């Protein structure tokens, strides 16, 4: 079956009508694939099972081993959260015209050619465009994923919330900063802790940093980017 | 530089 | 040396009014040894139209690019503006201008990877694609990077059925083809010729747009 080690998240439509989900989701098992519904993270670690404080970034999860590619499908880049994370773990965003591709020529095509941008930076008013470490098939997505440093692979981050309601949009933005190899430790305060930055929602610290600060939109600009733009 |  | 000694750019748009200062950048890049080609990139190969007889040989590599190992278009956004897609079809890569900024302040040149455009939007698929640049290996220069380059349309043979006014903009994507690594062959009918697809101009048979969407794409749409 053509899908045999493909792992598969649908996002969207970001558009009506723009693809049948429901069916190509079909198709894609109905071919041995995997679809995983509410996207990626399987793949990984949950790492607020799992301890608190200084969390240590993701992990890809022994099954991870079982497969070889993975995509998210969508009509076109979103900022939808299977979006982000595909583009957090470098996981291909494609458009929904690569299964078919795939079904033509009887095998897993290149996707390149179904590679959609990355999604549209504010700070550079432009739309950009992915990057993807290609698959080598001879590593599994275990392997892959774990041999990937993130574009924020070092880098410590305090993120001060003072698990609930809002919380989980609070912790949406911790886990991209992890899947982005960043070591995110969550205060209340940051007194005189060590830091490469500070991660408030929106805005606030008073507070002789010294970081410096920013919000989550820095980091929805470092996914599309793959970038630490703060250098 | 055209556009299309 | 000078951050932008060995790399060769070319300034696109802006798309959008006063997106960047181009006649500034331009500047810049200059006052830091780089080369500024005021009209793309069509120096770096042949004149494919030279000598337009037989009948044509796709782009190789003027000797000139031995002596460079960077080239990048820069532009506010992606467009289908002719160096753009002279870029896009080349593969070289289409970067935002900050990224330059960049370079500056780095006090080198910078992966341009997270200044990487988009490779524009196609109609085809109704979406917004990216680029996909074969990395520079800065041992080779764009002379030799340019010259192993094989197309997406290396092989395919194209017939194009049409010198004038209008016939620049054919011509224009005639080039296209052929930097796209495809043999193209300009007849005025195609009568009994051998062909992978045929190129007429408006609307097996295809139009222009059909180049368009392969430059973006980077693939033969048709296979
Ligand atoms: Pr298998
Ligand atoms: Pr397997
Ligand atoms: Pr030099
Ligand atoms: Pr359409």
């Amino acid at each position: 079956l053509i899908f045999d080690d493909c792992v598969f998240a649908f996002s969207g439509p970001v558009h009506e009508d723009a693809y049948d989900r429901s069916a190509l989701e079909t198709v894609v098992q109905d071919h041995g694939g995997l679809v995983l519904d509410t996207g990626l993270r399987p793949l990984f670690n949950d790492p607020f099972k799992s301890k608190q404080k200084k969390l240590r970034h993701l992990k890809p999860q022994k099954r991870s081993k079982s497969w070889n590619q993975a995509f998210v499908v969508s009509d076109t880049f979103s900022r939808k959260v299977k979006y982000l994370e595909a583009l957090a773990f470098n996981i291909p965003c494609v458009h929904p015209q690569f299964i078919k591709q795939c079904l033509k020529m009887n095998r897993v095509v290149d996707f390149s050619p179904y590679l959609l941008a990355s999604g549209y930076s504010h700070r550079l008013d432009c739309t950009l465009s992915q990057r993807i470490e290609p698959f080598d098939t001879t590593d599994s997505l275990y392997d892959r994923l774990l041999a990937r440093k993130g574009p924020l692979f070092g880098k410590k981050i305090l993120f001060i919330i003072p698990n609930t309601e809002q919380g989980q949009k609070a912790l949406a933005h911790v886990y991209h900063a992890l899947a982005l190899g960043a070591d995110v430790e969550i205060r209340p305060n940051v007194a005189h802790l060590e830091c490469d930055l500070i991660l408030t929602m929106d805005g606030n610290i008073v507070d002789e940093t010294n970081c410096p600060v920013v919000d989550p939109e820095w980091i929805v600009e470092c996914l599309i980017s793959q970038s630490d733009i703060s250098t | 530089s055209q556009e299309l």
